[PDB]
């Protein structure tokens, strides 16, 4: 029963159980399973900062650019929650550095929103659109300025 | 890292803690490893009416546990969230249908699609237990 196995894979990934992810994978569960809202094991592993599990999902062919019904991707989640190593890797495996979610946010908007310096650096390195605009016509520049961190706005010009 | 993502003051925090007793707790569970467990214990122990929400359980800490928020018979005032950031923001919408006054994001649960959706009053990156201890605790 793949459903049960998929739900088991999702939780183990989110929970950072290296060993367990190995048992489900070597035992048939789909690395590309989804929940009711289109979340995949990679989304959850990138959200929670589980690096080694991110590596093993990609090696076995998990889609690096999977999106939920709100248009969220693993790169969105890793950048809002401050997981740099995971950002580094995602991009190495081809993550779309300029994907937009439902609110019209990119991973640049998102790193600005919770104020990650080192993650803003890597994104501009990999071609992030410093003039991308969200549903409300705002940039990652406008944002950090609203929030009062001039230095970031300085680097995000 | 425990820095408030909301901009309320603690007069604002004392208020919600103080006027609201009806609490939906999302992501509730029997596991001790889950922070939701201890916090529910602590709320129940300090006069709150707490209804656990988790479709993977019929029951939690000796309380009927519900599949969804929509599922709760009586009124709820505050929705207390213990789920993944890829997930929590979806409860803003349900709270609004329920007629709740507050949505509370515990640590590592917030994602900004939640502002775009929001009553209501949002609390983000704080613990209901710790704020209580600090503001009202003996
Ligand atoms: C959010 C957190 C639990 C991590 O979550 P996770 O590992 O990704 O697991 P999930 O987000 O998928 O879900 C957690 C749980 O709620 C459940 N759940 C999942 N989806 C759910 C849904 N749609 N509705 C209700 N509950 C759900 C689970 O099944 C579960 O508990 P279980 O292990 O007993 O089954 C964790 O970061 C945390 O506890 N944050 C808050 C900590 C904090 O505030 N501590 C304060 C101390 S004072």
């Amino acid at each position: 029963f793949g459903q049960d196995l998929g739900k088991k894979l999702l939780e183990a990934a989110a929970a950072g159980q290296d060993d367990e992810v190995r048992i489900l994978m070597a035992n048939g569960a789909d690395v590309n399973a989804t929940d009711d809202n289109g979340l995949t094991p990679l989304h959850l592993a990138a959200a929670n900062g589980q690096l080694e599990i991110v590596e093993v999902l990609l090696k076995n062919g998990a889609d690096v650019n999977a999106s939920d019904s709100a248009g969220i991707t693993p790169l969105h989640l890793a950048a809002y929650d401050g997981h740099l190593e995971i950002v580094e890797v995602l991009l190495k495996h081809g993550a779309d550095v300029n994907a937009y979610d439902r609110a019209g946010w990119t991973p640049l908007h998102l790193a600005a929103l919770s104020g990650q310096l080192e993650i803003v650096e890597v994104l501009l390195k990999h071609g992030a659109d410093v003039n991308a605009q969200d549903a409300l016509g705002l940039t990652a520049f406008d944002i950090s300025i609203n929030q009062g961190q001039e230095d970031l706005a300085e680097i995000l010009q | 890292a425990t820095r408030p993502i909301d901009g309320l003051t603690d007069e604002g925090i004392r208020e919600t803690l103080t006027r609201y007793k009806k609490i939906a707790l999302v992501g509730a569970s029997p596991k001790p490893e889950r922070d939701a467990n201890i916090v529910m214990k602590y709320l129940l122990e300090h006069g709150y009416d707490v209804y656990p929400v988790n479709p993977n359980y019929e029951e939690v800490l000796g309380r009927k546990c519900y599949p969804s928020v929509l599922d709760i018979p009586d009124k709820i005032e505050v929705v207390d969230l213990f789920v993944n950031p890829a997930k929590a923001w979806r409860f803003v919408a349900y709270a609004i249908k329920k007629g709740a006054k507050v949505v509370w994001f515990q640590y590592n649960t917030y994602y900004p699609l939640a502002a775009r959706q929001a009553g209501l009053i949002i609390v983000a990156n704080r613990c209901m237990m710790r704020e209580h201890k600090r503001l009202l605790g003996e």
